């Protein structure tokens, strides 16, 4: 699960 | 409609992960918040996420919820899930929007 956007 | 019923609405910016460039991008091309539903196909007991941009009503997401799906609540306002084709993210406009959608998503996953 990629890390969130910012 | 006729065939399905919406079981939630939540305010979120829908994004998809660009695996090739290692970045999140706005689903459908334009940055902006969308009204994201989970819809229940009553007849089959199947569920689908559908979202439409608030400004122009473009459908940025329309993806089934499969049995077993792993739904990652990474934060209180950003949840994500994957399929064989994409990684999806919801950047919710409040925590209320997240729990309403998350709550709806978990129920569907318990009912599938």
């Amino acid at each position: 699960x990629p890390p969130p956007p910012x | 409609s006729m065939s399905e019923q919406s079981i939630c609405q939540a305010r979120a910016a829908v994004m998809v992960y660009d695996d090739a460039n290692k970045k999140w991008v706005p689903a459908g091309g334009s940055t902006g918040f969308s009204r994201v539903h989970i819809y229940h196909h009553t007849g089959n007991n199947t569920f689908r996420v559908v979202g439409r941009k608030i400004q122009d009503h473009q459908v940025v997401i329309n993806c089934a919820i499969p049995k077993g799906l792993k739904y990652n609540q990474a934060t209180q306002t950003f949840h994500q899930w994957r399929d064989a084709r994409q990684v999806y993210g919801l950047n919710f406009g409040s925590k209320e929007d997240a729990n309403v959608f998350a709550s709806a998503m978990m129920h569907a996953l318990e009912v599938l």
